[PDB]
């Protein structure tokens, strides 16, 4: 499955995930991609911060959703 | 030393991330009333 | 044989099919009349809502029946 990840900057990272996949495996993925710490990772959708230990199923977060990034120290 | 405003683009993110989803809800939500207007239609007549 | 297709908008179509066609199918011969793409819609009939991969004969859909049309974003 594609999601997306909107960075600050305006910058689009772009993830291959699956619905099973928890919001600690995104935030590694994240970071394998772009560098950046889980601990400063704050993963925004549908008005909330996502918590580490459920999966996008349990979010409803869809092929092609848009998922925010926002940084943390 | 820092300048931007964390809780700030939190915030931002936060809004623009509940415009996707109210947007992406309202589409689901007309396409199942036509979808319930085209089954009672066939049923009907 | 013939079938209509009707939409919401009130506008009646009309379509030569064979019972052997699939939904498929129909709705490509829907295209070719109304440009709208195959994948954008839905068919329904007495009901129930038809799967491309069935034809009109396993429906039961005999001449003269009439298909409702509604439109979705996409498939998937």
């Amino acid at each position: 499955m594609q999601i997306f990840v909107k960075t600050l900057t305006g910058k689009t990272i772009t993830l291959e995930v699956e619905p099973s996949d928890t919001i600690e495996n995104v935030k590694a993925k994240i970071q394998d991609k772009e560098g950046i710490p889980p601990d400063q990772q704050r993963l925004i959708f549908a008005g909330k911060q996502l918590e580490d230990g459920r999966t996008l199923s349990d979010y409803n977060i869809q092929k092609e959703s848009t998922l925010h990034l926002v940084l943390r120290l | 030393g820092p300048l931007g405003s964390e809780e700030e683009q939190f915030a931002l993110a936060l809004k623009m991330s509940e415009q996707e989803a109210r947007e992406v809800n309202n589409q689901e939500e007309k396409e199942e009333e036509l979808l319930r207007k085209a089954i009672a239609e066939s049923l009907n007549s």
